[PDB]
């Protein structure tokens, strides 16, 4: 309970102002989760009967805390509240006169709350204003007003709603903007499209007071017959009530001017078109299809009556020849240039008379006479009657037996669908499905024309018809008034798919739209046909009243709920052909039936004979869009040879470039042949002719020229590249928010770089790109964050730099913006972007503010494959696929050899020796000889990681580099001599080939290696290294240009006895010292690489120590766990780095000047791949490299990154929980294989051990170099056998070598004067405790144990005859001071008595000492006497390791420490208690003994904490501000009580680092991952015997 | 029901891993000292490991149990009895070792 | 389970539809119900035969039973406004036919060939020959025998035509071949043995 009262004088309200300069609550979580944590504390230290400490004080906390949690629970919901309502009742305008009761009740709570609040802020203690009287009173009287004034306007809304039917379709928010603005129309303008079907915007008066029409999105515009103005009814459900009646009356008197204006041009034959074009022109396309509809549906059928009778001179003839002349007319018209409405319209009238012209000519002109006959009856008769006083009576729709209206709902110029006899019977089915009250229910694949052909129905009958898309855009919330407004409008709902929403959003709606389907038939009673009490339904627990017209449509690809309700109708099977000759016709094209016949089985060819991608889109879509994109090249092709009818230009070339321009783009390399060969089949002997755009080429080959890239025209080298950027052109200006996609290591970022300077220099326009990675940065921070209790709005990345595009500050449209995605796609932040995408080109934030992108913009990705995108992303954009093909590797080449020729290395006698050095090697670059041949050897080979060709090219690059630069440092040291032509060509031969060889294969293994050798010695004739029995790869390319092996560079240390094995020593070998050179070559282009290795091959320490190695690198050791985030990187700049913004960007460097900082990343391959395939740190660390920076969340800005550079290391990706990196990022890193240290570098880096820790006995310093050679070939020998395939843990490294080194050292660390038999047999009694407990079989141990005989007497045979010195070889510390080996019985009566007082002292169990037992205690005596000693016990559960290990601790003092773990025991307790160890081992001095179970492992991060605390000593990802200060305290005072002296946190650390590697031996119990199974000693703690 | 009827007299209360009280009933009924009958044993709780375990800790007369931090005098005669409904389950042998 | 078989059907849907509607109207009425239940038995125990007859097993039911009666009755109130016997060739055959293959019945259908097969059906029955007394509503019956076409001007005399069906329902009632009934059987054994092989 102390804990608990001393944090209760400390907590603050934490404040905040509000945008009314008010004062507000933060931090829920703090103030309510360790609120309900001190309750649990309390109620369980009360309720154990350990209570008799503290008796009253416990109760009155008690109620105390309930007193809080009270007061809070009810604090948080009046906030949230009172928020909510002060922004309805102060943004929203008119509130006076909307409603004032409620006006000024909320004023009356606002005051109530503001003067709490003031209360509050006074008084910023929890405490103090709980004290304060009648606070909780008032709070909830609060919460009980401002409920009872939510009620209201909810009520209020609703009556509204229910006033003007239509404002069912749009949200509570929105609505409430509607009735407050009414001031403002300009409000409501954005809103009339969503409650409306074709209307977007109403045309006002000059001063806002009449209604004198309305308009659409296209531009058609329709004037009031009689306009309405809002003066006289000022409120807002009137005068939109008014406006929706003049609507539908003005559609009345339109259509009945244009019937009467339309008969005259129907009376007989000889139309002109002069007067025709100005009727199309002065009716709207709804109501001229409408006119001709009626007219050509009358004159049939008094065609058909004249023809009861007999053959009565055939009038239907004539109705017919009237309909070819006025469908040639219109074909003529299409011909000449129209505006793009009058357009729609002709395109509109040709499909409808096409649709007339054929039933007449096909189904009546096969002897059909009677007026009621059902061949007449079938088709959809329209009857007009201007008569009816009544606006929605008039007209007449009827399709065989039933008989609809039409209601006169303005749509706006929407796409008509050609009555294709799939068509024609799903409006049979559907108006039959009607004329029952029977929902239509058509079913089929996607994409056959089911909701489309719905719609088209819906807008036939003028019904305003709802499509509700089923994929992640349903809001169950909002269909309930959905449908109750599409009863009460009588509109119409079509769901787009139905069995695509899950059970329960599927049962509800299903159980809803049963409801409104009973209400619906209800109307059509036999005894209840004359509706006296209006049909009402039961939705949202009100009694919606049905209105007949109304209508529901579903559409599946069915629940036994709405089987007996709906028809189903199939339409699998689309007419293609008919629909793309109807238009084609339609677009002008003569002779389009053979077009159409030959295009759509091309379309079915390429959904067949093409590969199968999910870009790929040959449904009817896309075929309609190629058919206009025809229509508009044949257009342009008339124009064009106007300017120098015509009816002679061959058809099908505008067809075939039309189908390339439009789908070449997304085609892969090995679909372009495919789709020309069947281009050649369907079209034969017809060609394909690209544009030209020699104007754009120029400037294209300009900027090549200036950027070091390479140019091309068609079939030479660049020619596949430069016809995707002129690919990527067309697209650019075809639409907007292309994404480019292909493989990484084509030139997607230079192809769209290239363009945009070739667009800024051609046209003059500037072009400033916005590159955004948005899978580095969150989404929420990416658009944008409301705060629960402010509701403030803080706008996010791609919002402010949109926000900054729109806002008119600079360059609005005077410069073409574009914001480019580099990254990959999924649905998880492309969601927002889909209604930017799409035609919408709208950004609606969630603060309701809505963002429409300027035209210049557009929105680019560039994706890699493109595999976790939601099809409406892909299908809302059009693309580019950028195949591997593209890029070449000799264009590569030239550009990398442009590029060293023209930039300086140190940014003229540099740029001299790189000129020679280029001119040297352009023999094996460019020509096909050298390079090529080595890069497709090393691509046949094995490789650690996969092998991607940007990576081994610019490896090599780098490489080539380091010679230029190490050549310009031979010549800076000797002025006089310098580098001659001929030891140039000599060096620069023999390090290319050298090159060559550690980026090529420089990432497998030594076979490989030797293969890569063998293969460039026979393709080359360059001087090889004359030894043929040593492997290039060993050698190396002096600067005198001779190949001198690199072993004469390893040098010889004699490291200091007291630090054999040290944490941090590195002894040089052969690997060690080719490595630092190899790294410090990649060093100096600040080039990041990634060191891949198995388990403890020394990747860490070489690494390291290279890096300090350097006097201008500070490094800094960053862990890659699983749970790795990118605020771990920016926590790391936060501390070490500064942002500074006095150049013309902002800047990040480091704190310290001069000094290039290096983040070691350990593990770069651990972090987990989320659930799209993308490591979000990889990611972020990818933008880094490749763009130099990043984006600040905090004021959203660009940061370029200074003096600071990657390096990481990481476990080959076959290893568990090792993820593959991803191939962008890993063209930027190379990788250097860092395998095994072979038996000859063992053997050195293990004979400077062995020298060192035999120099403190002079007798023994002989036996240095066969002890060496024992150790390292018994290790072989164990190492060839007992691989991972027969146990898993059988894993051999060099650390192995090291615990047997450091233990042989400690054993004879107190003794002197041991005899060479006293060496040999320490060395086999760690030979046996490092190599034969691990084992698993007695057979296995037998050999283990002949072995370690063997090469003991192999390697040394002046040895006495016993083994080591007998049998059993034990070794105990209780019997004398010092480790001196111990015999059997006596020891075993020691530990009998140990144990015996161990059990009656402190366990309740009685304990037996069988052998097994003995063994193994001695073995975990063994572990904990060698500082990080760590154990690995594996065997059965319950066999005894935890009371074993418990035992030994106690015996030898060992405090024993282990996590008392639960079900939530999360990732901070363990560090906390991870933290409350490393206090209690490093300072405070105490031997801990840590005994972790396999149980006890919950999290992979528990696992990778151990793997970071038991190698490296400390976890330095634990330690942060406050926590890091205490301890940083107590290992000052601990020190100084040591009487030590750092001072310096770097040293500081340091000690308490080695505390830790002294005082803490961790014990890992498992019952039977590679990189725990090293740095711990392994003992199979088999079953009993 | 079996073990119901049987320890009604004792006030057997009946629980679930599943339950999210199931700490605070472990803890209630080990401090009064009645039996416990955990069901849903699919997701056991490590929690109960020192109570399986048995360990015990006769100290001053304050028998106790390790239960997260705060230990709860354990009383005498507290069986936990655990239950599952399923026949098709691999137990690990953690808790395999320590039940019959 | 529905007993299989033409005869049970039939009487099982002349049971459901009332008596007073298939009596009103014009006394035809009670024939074109006749025609349609036997078309709706023909088209449903075809469904048995699965791989022989209607490829995919389709969804005949009550409700396009009732949808194909509605669309009768209002198609037939329609042409014969009064009461009085309708003349053979005033019945609006192609109507229904037309209505029949494309909605109702011929919703459920998705292949050009069982749309074929059901126009096959509405064209063989629903006709004007029809009425005619030596009308076969299958030929070639076990080869010999042809089913006739009772002549009635009521519900009683149809419904006693159907109980004096013969018991032998062969496969060529539905114009299958007489040994579907072999196949239908192999394919019955070949199920049972797969079904006792997964009892182990
Ligand atoms: N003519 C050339 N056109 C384009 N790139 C070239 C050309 N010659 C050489 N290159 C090199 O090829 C590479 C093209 O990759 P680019 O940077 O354009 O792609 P990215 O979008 O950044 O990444 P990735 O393609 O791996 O997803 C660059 O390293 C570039 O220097
Ligand atoms: N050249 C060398 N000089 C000295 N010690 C070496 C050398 N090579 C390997 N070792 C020893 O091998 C072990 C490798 O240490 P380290 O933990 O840094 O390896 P690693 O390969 O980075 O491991 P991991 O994969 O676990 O991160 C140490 O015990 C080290 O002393
Ligand atoms: N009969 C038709 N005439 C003209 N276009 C059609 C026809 N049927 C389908 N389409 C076209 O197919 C495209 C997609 O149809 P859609 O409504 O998505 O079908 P589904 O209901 O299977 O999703 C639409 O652009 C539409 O124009
Ligand atoms: N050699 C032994 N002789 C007698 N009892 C033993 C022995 N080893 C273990 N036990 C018993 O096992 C019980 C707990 O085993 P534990 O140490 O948890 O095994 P594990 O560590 O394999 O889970 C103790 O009560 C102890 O009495």
């Amino acid at each position: 309970l102390k804990q608990i009262r001393e944090v209760w004088n400390t907590y603050e309200l934490d404040l905040v102002n509000y945008q009314n300069k008010c004062r507000l609550i933060r931090g829920w979580d703090d103030l309510f989760n360790k609120v309900k944590e001190h309750i649990n504390s309390v109620s369980a230290m009360k309720l154990s009967p350990y209570y008799k400490v503290f008796e009253e004080d416990a109760l009155s906390w008690e109620d105390k805390l309930n007193r809080i949690m009270a007061l809070f629970d009810v604090w948080i919901d009046v906030q949230r509240r009172w928020v909510y309502l002060e922004g309805i009742f102060t943004g929203s305008a008119d509130i006076k006169h909307l409603l004032p009761v409620e006006t000024q009740r909320f004023q009356s709570i606002s005051t109530e709350f503001l003067a709490l609040m003031k209360k509050v802020s006074k008084s910023p203690l929890v405490m103090d204003v709980l004290n304060i009287q009648g606070v909780q009173r008032s709070l909830e009287r609060l919460a009980d007003l401002l409920g009872k004034i939510q009620k209201a306007l909810g009520e209020y809304l609703e009556r509204e709603r229910s006033s003007f039917p239509r404002f069912y379709f749009v949200g509570d928010e929105d609505l409430l903007e509607i009735i407050g603005n009414s001031k403002n129309v300009a409000k409501l303008q954005k809103h009339f499209k969503k409650m409306f079907a074709g209307v977007s915007s109403i045309i006002l008066n000059e001063d806002n007071s009449v209604v004198l029409g309305i308009s659409s999105r296209e531009g058609e515009e329709v004037m009031f017959k009689t306009p309405v103005s809002i003066t006289e009814h000022p409120k807002i459900n009137e005068w939109l009530t008014l406006v929706e009646k003049e609507m539908r009356v003005t559609l009345a008197k339109l259509l009945a001017e244009s019937v009467t204006e339309v008969e005259i041009f129907g009376k007989a034959t000889s139309i002109d078109p002069n007067t025709y074009i100005t009727w199309i022109d002065k009716y709207q396309a709804q109501l001229v299809v409408l006119s001709a509809q009626i007219a050509w549906s009358e004159n049939v059928e008094t065609a058909l009556s004249s023809m009861g009778g007999g053959g009565d001179a055939a009038p239907l003839h004539s109705v017919l020849s009237n309909v070819e002349v006025t469908l040639n007319v219109l074909a003529d018209s299409v011909l000449m240039e129209q505006p793009p409405l009058r357009r729609r319209k002709l395109e509109h009238l040709i499909t409808e008379l096409v649709h007339q012209r054929d039933v007449t000519r096909s189904l009546i002109k096969s002897k059909i006479d009677n007026a009621k006959s059902f061949e007449w009856l079938s088709q959809m008769r329209f009857y007009f009657d201007p008569k009816q006083t009544d606006v929605l009576q008039q007209l007449s729709i009827q399709m065989a037996n039933a008989k609809f209206n039409y209601g006169f709902e303005y749509l706006g110029v929407q796409d008509k669908l050609v009555q294709t006899p799939l068509t024609d019977r799903c409006y049979l089915t559907m108006t039959q499905a009607l004329e029952a009250r029977l929902g239509g229910s058509p079913f089929g694949p996607a994409g056959t024309g089911k909701t489309e052909s719905v719609k088209a129905l819906g807008h036939q009958l003028g019904r305003f018809v709802l499509v509700f898309n089923c994929d992640e855009t349903f809001d169950f919330q909002a269909m309930g008034r959905i449908f109750v407004g599409l009863c009460q409008v009588g509109a119409w709902g079509c769901f787009d798919e139905f069995n695509r929403l899950e059970e329960r959003m599927l049962s509800a709606v299903s159980q809803q739209v049963q409801c409104i389907q009973e209400a619906l038939r209800e109307h059509s009673n036999p005894n209840y046909d004359k509706t006296s009490a209006p049909i009402t339904c039961e939705l949202l627990n009100k009694q919606v009243k049905v209105s007949p017209d109304m209508a529901i449509f579903i559409t599946m690809n069915l629940p036994d709920n709405l089987k007996k309700l709906f028809r189903s109708l199939a339409m699998t099977k689309p007419d293609r052909q008919l629909i793309a000759q109807v238009m084609l016709y339609s677009q002008g094209f003569r002779t389009a039936e053979v077009l159409a016949n030959k295009i759509v089985p091309f379309f079915k060819l390429c959904d067949e004979q093409l590969s199968s991608q999910s870009h790929y889109d040959f449904g009817l879509r896309a075929l309609k869009s190629v058919l206009v994109s025809a229509g508009n090249v044949k257009r342009e092709r008339i124009q064009k040879i106007k300017r120098e009818i015509a009816e002679n230009l061959p058809e099908q070339e505008i067809l075939i470039q039309s189908v390339c321009e439009t789908m070449v783009p997304k085609l892969v390399a090995e679909d372009i042949p495919l789709l020309f060969s069947l281009l050649s089949d369907v079209f034969p002997g017809v060609q394909y002719h690209r544009g030209e755009m020699t104007a754009l080429r120029e400037e294209l080959k300009k900027v090549c020229q200036e950027m070091y890239l390479t140019y091309g025209d068609g079939e030479e080298v660049g020619g596949m590249w430069v016809e995707k950027v002129l690919q990527l052109y067309q697209i650019t200006q075809i639409n907007h928010g292309l994404m480019m996609v292909g493989p990484s290591g084509s030139g997607k970022s230079m192809a769209w770089r290239v363009l945009l300077k070739a667009l800024e220099r051609l046209e003059g326009v500037e072009g400033v790109a916005h590159i955004i990675d948005p899978k580095a940065i969150s989404k929420d921070h990416l658009y944008g964050t409301l705060d629960p209790n402010t509701r403030e709005w803080t706008d996010g990345l791609f919002t402010h730099v949109l926000r900054k595009i729109i806002d008119s500050v600079r360059g609005e449209l005077q410069k073409r913006q574009w914001i480019v995605f580099d990254g990959d796609v999924d649905p998880e932040w492309v969601e927002n972007l889909n209604s930017v995408l799409d035609d919408n080109k709208l950004l609606t934030l969630p603060n309701g503010e809505r963002l429409s992108l300027p035209p210049n913009v557009r929105i680019m990705f560039e994706v890699q494959d493109l595999k976790y995108a939601t099809l409406a992303t892909v299908s809302r954009c059009g693309m580019v696929w950028f195949s591997e093909d593209v890029l070449s590797t000799d264009m590569i080449f030239n550009n990398f050899l442009a590029r060293l020729r023209s930039i300086p290395l140190d940014d003229s006698p540099m740029l001299q020796i790189q000129r020679d050095a280029a001119t040297i090697m352009q023999p094996y670059f460019t020509s096909n000889g050298l390079v090529t041949k080595a890069l497709e050897h090393a691509f046949q080979l094995e490789h650690i990681m996969d092998l991607t060709r940007l990576r081994c090219l610019g490896s090599l690059f780098s490489m080539l580099h380091q010679a230029c630069r190490n050549v310009a440092q031979y010549n800076a040291n000797h002025p006089d001599f310098p580098m001659q032509i001929e030891q140039l060509e000599r060096y620069i031969q023999r390090y290319l080939v050298y090159a060559i060889l550690w980026s090529l294969s420089g990432d497998s293994r030594l076979k490989m290696r030797a293969e890569l050798g063998e293969y460039i010695r026979r393709i080359t004739t360059v001087p090889l290294p004359t030894a043929p029995n040593i492997p290039i790869i060993d050698y190396e390319v002096s600067i005198s240009g001779e190949w001198s092996p690199w072993q004469a560079k390893v040098p010889q240390i004699e490291v200091e006895t007291h630090k054999v094995a040290a944490p941090d020593v590195v002894v040089p070998t052969l690997d060690t010292v080719r490595h630092e050179a190899l790294l410090y070559t990649w060093l100096a282009e600040h080039k990041p690489l990634v060191l891949c290795g198995p388990p403890g091959s020394g990747k860490t320490m070489t690494l390291f120590s290279a890096l300090r190695a350097l006097p201008d690198m500070e490094v800094v050791g960053l862990n890659f766990s699983s749970a790795t985030t990118p605020e771990l990187l920016l926590k790391t700049f936060d501390h070490y780095c500064e942002y500074r913004r006095t150049p013309n960007g902002v800047v990040l460097a480091p704190v310290q000047l001069g000094k290039w900082l290096v983040l070691f990343c350990d593990e770069i391959n651990l972090p987990d791949m989320d659930k799209y395939g993308t490591q979000r740190v990889i990611s972020f660390i990818r933008q880094m490299v490749e763009h130099g920076g990043f984006y600040r969340t905090s004021d959203q800005t660009w940061v370029k990154l200074e003096r600071i550079q990657f390096v990481g290391a990481c476990n080959p990706p076959t290893d568990p929980g090792r993820k593959p990196l991803s191939h962008r990022f890993l063209r930027h890193v190379p990788v250097v294989y860092v395998d095994y240290p072979g038996p000859a570098s063992l053997t050195q880096i293990y004979g400077t051990f062995n020298r060192a820790m035999l120099r403190l006995i002079p007798s023994l310093r002989t036996y240095a170099e066969p002890l060496t050679a024992a150790m390292v070939e018994f290790y072989t020998m164990s190492q060839e056998r007992f691989t991972q395939d027969t146990q898993p843990h059988y894993i051999y490294s060099p650390r192995e070598m090291t615990r047997w080194v450091r233990g042989i050292f400690e054993a004879l660390r107190p003794l002197e004067t041991l005899p060479v038999e006293g060496l040999i047999r320490i060395w086999a009694h760690e030979a046996l405790r490092l190599f034969q407990d691990r084992l698993v079989e007695d057979e296995e141990r037998r050999w283990t144990d002949e072995n370690i005989d063997t090469v003991a007497l192999k390697h040394f045979p002046n040895i006495d005859r016993e083994k080591a010195m007998s049998r059993p070889i034990l070794y105990s510390n209780w019997l004398s001071k010092d480790y001196i080996p111990v015999d059997q019985e006596e020891l075993r009566d020691y530990v009998k008595a140990r144990l015996k007082v161990f059990y009656e002292e402190e366990l309740d169990v009685p304990l037996v000492l069988f052998n097994e037992v003995l063994d193994h205690v001695l073995r975990i005596d063994r572990i904990f006497r060698q500082p990080q000693g760590h154990l690995l016990l594996i065997g059965v559960s319950g066999a005894g390791k935890t009371t074993l290990s418990r035992f030994v601790a106690w015996m030898n003092g060992l405090s024993v420490y282990q996590i008392k773990v639960h079900r939530k025991y999360t990732g901070e307790d363990f560090d906390e208690d991870l933290r409350t160890v490393l206090r209690r081992s490093g300072c405070k001095n105490e031997k801990i003994a840590f005994i972790m179970d396999e149980s006890n492992v919950l999290d992979s991060g528990f696992l990778e904490r151990m793997n970071t605390l038991l190698a490296n000593g400390e976890v330095p990802g634990l330690f942060e501000g406050d926590e890091y200060a205490t301890l940083m305290t107590q290992c000052k005072e601990g020190a100084q009580k040591e009487g030590l002296m750092l001072d310096s946190h770097e040293e500081l650390y340091k000690w308490f680092t080695s505390q830790v590697i002294r005082n803490l031996h961790v014990v890992f119990t498992m019952n039977p991952s590679p990189a725990l199974f090293n740095r711990c000693v392994l003992n199979w703690f088999g079953d009993w015997s | 029901e079996f073990i119901m009827n049987e320890y009604k007299d004792r006030k057997i209360t009946r629980t679930s891993f599943l339950d999210d009280a199931f700490r605070k009933n472990l803890e209630s009924a080990l401090r009064f000292g009645n039996p416990l009958l955990v069901q849903d044993v699919e997701s056991y709780d490590p929690v109960l490991n020192p109570v399986l375990n048995r360990e015990v800790r006769r100290t001053g007369g304050r028998v106790l149990i390790t239960l997260g931090d705060q230990d709860i005098d354990l009383s005498p005669s507290f069986v936990i009895f655990l239950s599952t409904r399923d026949p098709t389950v691999e137990f690990p042998p953690d808790l395999c070792s320590r039940v019959t | 389970e529905p007993p299989p078989g033409v005869k049970a059907n039939m009487l099982r849907t002349f049971s459901s539809i009332p008596v007073s509607r298939i009596c009103k109207s014009p006394n035809e009425r009670a024939r074109l119900y006749f025609l349609l239940a036997w078309f709706h038995a023909i088209i449903q125990e075809r469904l048995r035969y699965a791989p022989l007859g209607w490829s995919k097993k389709y969804e005949f039911g009550e409700s396009d039973l009732r949808s194909a009666c509605d669309t009768v009755d209002t198609w037939l109130d329609d042409t014969a406004k009064g009461r009085q016997n309708i003349s053979p060739d005033k019945i609006p055959w192609s109507a229904l036919k037309t209505l029949m293959a494309q909605s109702i019945y011929g919703g459920r259908v998705d292949n050009e060939f069982d749309q074929r097969l059901l126009n096959t059906f509405l064209e063989r029955l629903f006709t004007t020959r029809s009425f005619d007394s030596e009308f076969k509503l299958a030929c070639k019956v076990d080869g010999h025998k042809d089913i006739q076409m009772p002549d009635g001007i009521r519900r009683e005399e149809f419904v006693q035509w159907v109980e004096l069906l013969p018991d032998t329902q062969t496969p060529s009632w539905l114009g299958l071949p007489n040994n579907a009934e072999r196949v239908l059987l192999t394919t019955q054994g070949v199920d049972m043995i797969s079904k006792m092989l997964k009892m182990q």
